[PDB]
């Protein structure tokens, strides 16, 4: 019984840690992609405004 | 920075275009003046070095 309980606890701990790490990594990647897209859009808008002012 | 560089390039191109237009206008004015007065007056300059 002790051996079975130890094995089950270790398996549960490993699964929980892996799930948490995967979720955090996915959230960080999505946030970074969104920030990059917003930055690109803002840069394009600023360039267009500067070109209009120069013209 | 790229926008500033593009503005500088546009200013330089505008200055170049202004210079070219001024040269064309000066050439037209000089041609009209030569047609009116006559290029013969420049013949005396042939003895400056030749």
């Amino acid at each position: 019984e002790q051996l079975a309980n130890a094995r089950r606890d270790y398996e549960a701990e490993i699964a929980r840690a892996r799930q948490e790490a995967a979720k955090i990594v996915a959230q960080a990647q999505e946030r970074a992609k969104q920030q990059e897209a917003e930055i690109i859009a803002q840069a394009r808008r600023e360039a267009e405004r500067l070109k209009e002012e120069a013209r | 920075a790229q926008a500033e560089q593009e503005r500088i390039r546009m200013l330089s191109e505008a200055k170049s275009q202004i210079a070219d237009l001024v040269t064309l206008t000066a050439s037209r004015v000089l041609g009209a003046e030569l047609q009116a007065r006559g290029h013969d007056a420049l013949i005396a300059e042939s003895l400056a070095a030749l």
